[PDB]
């Protein structure tokens, strides 16, 4: 039997107090999810796939077709609304001064480090190798399927059925540019630079900002500064070395790509079902018989095919709706979290 | 005859269809011999006739060639047609002739009725363990042949080779009886037999079955 | 049209994709020679009882199935799996010609799925048949005055029937509790029982011959091909290809496949044919689609102007079929009609992996990409 | 005699799988909960918990609130009447009313409407000649039931379909009122909000 | 029925995509009822007084 956790007893009397004599600071990870991977169909292609009858018979079904395409492409207008809307938040792209001394407190794992040819710091880079994302047939996936190889690709497959991923609109170098330019923001300006105009303004007395603002007298900031600095550092190194150890911190992200993943793969596999046909195969079929029984047989493998697609459709929606939600999410914990300091218990 | 019974050492897969696929896992649902099945291995010195159930999968590490054929059937007798494969030091050869054989066929090393078929091809038979799998389906008599190289005479060896088919005889007869044949101027094969199994098969970049899951064997292969 | 609208809105619209097109077609059959020996099947003097039908192997030659109609006088050419009018195009494996004679009222039984007394005891079909079943009267050649008793059928059997299974054994079947030890009496019944044909009967029972050509989908390689001649093959260039009875459209590429010598035909996971074994020579080849890609209409209002850029998705821009003469290459596709600017504005026009596109002046009005 | 539905439901391959978590664990969170905040007030949310008086818990949230302490600690005998008579009154009010729990009886009739629908889907015929797959096999042979029997599995395939697409629906709609009731039980219990209302 | 279920083999893995879908809302319930409840780390009781 499963158990909840350790029994506690508060020492509650009429007369007594318990009042802290020392602290901690932590440095906690939140991972949200954003966008998801933006898919358009060929119907045609998909359901007839060069088959002159199949289409002539296809377009008896209405516009199915056309409202399957108008889902799809709402679908990924939203993707990148939910990207915009959480990063760009941000008019002016700012940057850290070439001086590094924030009293004491490091930002080298997460300021970016420009050696690199994308601007990406430590820990971003340890997430992007941490979360096996394929490439999704961005860059000529035809091109690459065109080379001769023994081992057919799951992706070469779709690109034939005729299944696309689209590029999202923002790279993303422009990404971790937003992300850039918040940092700096931030540590240069504290909130300031959330309602209006950067205000610059020494770490050090931000912190005693925040110190004051959580209900704490700065003297002990002051009084506790380096104390402090080094817990921050400590904290950003855990940081580290929890990211570069265990992997299953990302299991988000990785379900948000492998569910991707999979409704392709099965809407692949859904191909070699008869649906009560005598072949799966349009030209053994046409090949096989005559007009009436061919159109027969061909009407039976549009309609199985054609619910096969609107069930992607529908879970694809639903799907989107549960990431638009989580980016809405993300975007307020962006505003308030970051731009500035939050109230909220939890 | 003498008869010991062993573990089949997931043995007997063979290719389902004449039909190249590479790097996928692929169900497939036919006769195999199932995992860790329960085989029987025959010494025979120098015999009642064995069943034939659902296809026979017949295996030899024979070094000396004493095992050179078999005889398949209802009766064994003139009346009714057997079939008979026989291979001798040059060619092998296939006949639906039934010869009225005594109840303990041999060949003389030492120096017929009704012919409708006869098939003439090269040696089945060249430390190596042979196996075949004999099985008819809708009047076809599908025979499928491995050769592996075995260190251990004894031990069947774990491990996995596909059996490749060799044949594809449209004989169309009804066998339910079946013998071995041996060589006379000492001989030990192990026979099994299939069932209706379903099986996931795995194949490599070059389209060779390197692992196979029977999917009824154990509830880890299930959920497998 | 897309739109079904005379006013087009700025912005990007998905319009319908394009396809590269065969330039000519190629047909490839087995080099075979002979003829397939359909007069020893239907010009026959005596066709075999119901319960010893008589069974005949047909491979290797070039079957011309239009022309059994001269042969017997049947109206139709009743077929399971495949349609009478196609048999010239497909090719099989091996054919199977299975010969009877029965009644008028058992021509029915001879059917996939059907059971009787003849489907249960005599000549049983399977379940997944792919093949033709021609059945004609024979009144004037296996009816005689007195009756015909040289045909036989089995009423009597202790089990039924597996499908294309023969019995032959004329045992007495015993009906009883008592054995019957080869005496035929009371409950003691001999299965073999003769047809009296008539003249004078009526048409329901009057004699019929029927013969079965039974077609092998096999992956063998094929053996019976039809009258089509086979023509020169083409690589690396969209064609229509025809590869024993396999219709399809791409590109044809040498490959090194590692086929087993048994195996033909290549599978993919929607289960399409994606590397076949050329019938005339044997080698494999790969099969690829013929180019194909997304097109999108990048267009500002129509209040506006009426220039418009096209970007191709999914298509280098040195593989275009083919539109202006500013021609650029994004990480979305091609974009045709807009040239690129090294400056930066807001995004008026999204395309893709930070492309937006504007209609904009230059000195005068023009599409621009940045 | 009183012919169940549920017996129908769980004949028809319609199960229900039980929560994860038992009543008794669920009171177990909310009476740790309960205790946490009465006896430490946000600190135990905040961080270990915290022991102080309730008085001088209460004179915490009044000048949270923005009142200050004498308000509190010379009307505490009032204030604690008026927290009872409160309480008193919840009661009396959830004993007397029994519709205040519309949305969880909602919660409840939909899955179970939806299960009765998908039990009497199965008497439809959708165009075959019998609703019974046993009949029909009994009545035609092997071709002539095939298209029959299609018949009722695409009938059935479309309602079990439907089925499965409005449950994610209504899950989707559950889980954001499980996000609402966790920001709450966050915020309002854990600590004390300024948001309005 | 099993006429019916090899009629029902042949169309494709709607039969187990819906049960996927069944079992994702299934684990997600529970995910709820954890995430609104268990919040605390420790199972608090309050004084016998
Ligand atoms: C508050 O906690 C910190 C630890 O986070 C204490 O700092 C440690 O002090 C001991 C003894 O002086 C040293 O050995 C450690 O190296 C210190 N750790 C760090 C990270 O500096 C600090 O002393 C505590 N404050 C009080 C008043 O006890
Ligand atoms: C901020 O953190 C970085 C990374 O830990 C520090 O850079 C390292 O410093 C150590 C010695 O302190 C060197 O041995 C390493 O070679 C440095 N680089 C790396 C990649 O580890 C940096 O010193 C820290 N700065 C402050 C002010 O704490
Ligand atoms: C403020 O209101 C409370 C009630 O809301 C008043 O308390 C009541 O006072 C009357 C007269 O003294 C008593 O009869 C009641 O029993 C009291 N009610 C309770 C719940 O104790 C209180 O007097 C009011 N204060 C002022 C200054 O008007
Ligand atoms: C305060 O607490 C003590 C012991 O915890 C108890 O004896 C006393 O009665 C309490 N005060 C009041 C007013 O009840
Ligand atoms: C095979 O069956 C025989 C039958 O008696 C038994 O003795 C033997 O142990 C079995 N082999 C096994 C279980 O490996
Ligand atoms: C093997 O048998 C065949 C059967 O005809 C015969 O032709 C051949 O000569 C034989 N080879 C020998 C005996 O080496
Ligand atoms: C061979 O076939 C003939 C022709 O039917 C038959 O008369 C003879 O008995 C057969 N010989 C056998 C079966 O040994
Ligand atoms: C295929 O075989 C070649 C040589 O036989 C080998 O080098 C290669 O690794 C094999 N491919 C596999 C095992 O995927
Ligand atoms: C058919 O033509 C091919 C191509 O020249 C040739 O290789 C083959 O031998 C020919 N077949 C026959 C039977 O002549
Ligand atoms: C059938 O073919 C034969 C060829 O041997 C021919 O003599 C005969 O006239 C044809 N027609 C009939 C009805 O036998
Ligand atoms: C064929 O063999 C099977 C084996 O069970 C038997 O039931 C059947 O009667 C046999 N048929 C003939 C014609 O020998
Ligand atoms: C397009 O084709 C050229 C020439 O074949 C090649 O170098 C290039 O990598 C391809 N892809 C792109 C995106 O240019």
């Amino acid at each position: 039997t499963m158990s909840l956790g350790a029994e506690n007893s508060v020492a509650y009397s009429n007369n007594s107090i318990a009042i802290p004599t020392n602290f901690t600071i932590s440095v906690t990870t939140e991972i949200l999810p954003v966008s998801m991977t933006k898919t358009s169909v060929d119907c045609t292609m998909y359901i007839c796939g060069d088959s002159t009858e199949c289409s002539n018979l296809l377009l008896q079904y209405g516009s199915f077709c056309t409202q399957l395409k108008r889902a799809l492409t709402g679908i990924a207008v939203e993707q990148d609304k939910n990207t915009q809307e959480v990063f760009a938040q941000v008019k002016q792209i700012y940057k850290t001064p070439p001086i590094k001394y924030f009293g004491g407190f490091n930002f080298s794992q997460i300021l970016p480090d420009p050696s690199k040819p994308s601007k990406r710091s430590f820990i971003e880079d340890l997430l992007f190798n941490k979360v096996t994302l394929a490439d999704a047939g961005f860059i000529k996936q035809y091109g690459d399927c065109l080379g001769d190889i023994a081992a057919r690709d799951l992706i070469c497959a779709q690109k034939f059925n005729g299944l696309t991923v689209l590029p999202p609109l923002l790279t993303d170098e422009m990404i971790a540019q937003y992300t850039s330019a918040l940092l700096a923001g931030t540590i240069t300006s504290g909130w300031t630079f959330g309602a209006g105009a950067a205000l610059q303004i020494p770490f050090a007395m931000q912190m005693a900002y925040r110190f004051n603002g959580i209900g704490v007298t700065q003297n002990v900031l002051y009084e506790n500064q380096k104390l402090i600095a080094n817990q921050f550092n400590s904290a950003i190194g855990k940081i580290q070395d929890s990211l570069s150890s265990t992997a299953s911190a990302l299991g988000k992200l990785q379900d948000v790509v492998n569910h991707n993943a999979q409704a392709l793969n099965t809407l692949v596999k859904q191909l070699s079902s008869k649906f009560g046909a005598i072949s799966s195969v349009l030209n053994d079929i046409l090949s096989r018989l005559d007009k009436v029984e061919a159109e027969v047989q061909i009407d039976r493998l549009i309609t199985g095919r054609l619910q096969s697609l609107q069930t992607y459709v529908t879970q694809q929606l639903i799907r989107a709706a549960e990431i638009r939600a989580s980016a809405n999410l993300a975007a307020t914990k962006m505003s308030e979290c970051v731009l500035g300091q939050s109230k909220r218990v939890d | 005859r003498t008869q010991s019974y062993t573990n089949s050492f997931t043995r007997g897969v063979y290719y389902p269809d004449k039909v190249f696929r590479s790097s996928v896992l692929h169900s497939t649902q036919d006769l195999f011999l199932p995992f860790f099945s329960n085989v029987t291995w025959f010494h025979a010195i120098h015999n009642p006739v064995l069943p034939f159930n659902d296809g026979v999968y017949f295996a030899s590490t024979e070094k000396s060639n004493i095992i050179r054929g078999w005889i398949f059937g209802t009766t064994l007798d003139s009346k009714t047609q057997s079939l008979l494969i026989v291979n001798n030091a040059t060619n092998v050869v296939i006949k639906v002739c039934e010869f009225q054989f005594c109840n303990d066929p041999f060949l003389d090393v030492y120096y017929a009725n009704n012919c409708t078929f006869e098939y003439v091809s090269q040696p089945f038979l060249m430390k190596n363990l042979r196996e075949f799998v004999f099985k008819n389906i809708d009047g076809y008599f599908k025979i499928y042949s491995k050769h592996t190289p075995i260190n251990l005479g004894r031990d069947l060896p774990q491990g996995f080779s596909a059996l490749e088919p060799l044949v594809d005889l449209p004989i169309g007869i009804n066998i339910t009886r079946f013998q071995t044949l041996l060589a006379l101027h000492a001989a030990a094969y192990y026979v099994g037999y299939l069932q209706p199994r379903t099986f996931l098969l795995k194949y490599n970049e070059n389209g060779t079955i390197t692992d196979a899951v029977d999917c009824a064997l154990d509830p880890l292969s299930e959920t497998k | 049209c897309t739109l079904k609208s005379f006013t087009v809105e700025k912005g990007i619209y998905q319009t319908s994709n394009f396809r590269v097109q065969p330039t000519e077609s190629i047909v490839r059959f087995p080099n075979i020679t002979n003829l397939c020996p359909f007069d020893e099947v239907f010009n026959a003097t005596r066709f075999a009882s119901v319960y010893a039908w008589n069974r005949k192997r047909i491979s290797n030659c070039v079957a011309d199935y239009s022309v059994l109609y001269n042969f017997a006088p049947f109206f139709a050419f009743k077929c399971y799996g495949v349609s009478p009018t196609k048999l010239n195009d497909l090719c099989f494996t091996n054919v199977y010609a299975d010969s009877f004679v029965i009644r008028g009222n058992e021509v029915s039984q001879i059917a996939p799925g059907q059971t009787g007394n003849i489907a249960d005891y005599n000549y049983k079909l399977p379940d997944d048949f792919t093949g033709c079943v021609i059945a004609w009267n024979s009144n004037k050649l296996d009816s005689k005055v007195g009756g015909n008793y040289n045909y036989l059928y089995r009423l009597f059997r202790k089990s039924n029937l597996k499908p294309f299974e023969r019995d032959i054994s004329t045992e007495i079947y015993q009906a009883g509790n008592k054995p019957c030890n080869g005496v035929a009496g009371f409950n003691c019944y001999f299965p073999l029982r003769s047809y009296g044909f008539r003249p004078t009967y009526g048409v329901g029972h009057q004699p019929y011959r029927v013969v079965v050509l039974s077609f092998e989908l096999l992956h063998a390689p094929a053996t019976v091909c039809g009258p089509k001649k086979s023509t020169n093959l083409v690589k690396n260039k969209c064609v229509n290809f025809n590869f024993n009875g396999l219709t399809g459209t791409g590109v044809l590429t040498e490959s090194n496949k590692k086929f087993l010598p048994f195996q033909q035909f290549g599978r993919d996971i929607a289960d399409t044919t994606d590397a076949v074994r050329d019938p005339q020579t044997l080698e494999i080849l790969d099969i690829t689609p013929c180019s194909f890609g997304g097109v999108s209409v990048i267009t500002p209002g129509t209040n506006t102007s009426n220039q418009v850029a096209v970007l191709y998705q999914g298509v280098n821009c040195t593989e275009v079929p083919v539109t202006g003469s500013n021609v650029f290459q994004t990480r979305a596709g091609c974009l045709i009609g807009a040239e690129y600017v090294n400056n930066s504005y807001e995004c008026d026009i999204p395309i893709g992996a930070g492309i937006c596109a504007s209609y904009q002046t230059q000195t005068s009005q023009s599409i621009i990409a940045y």
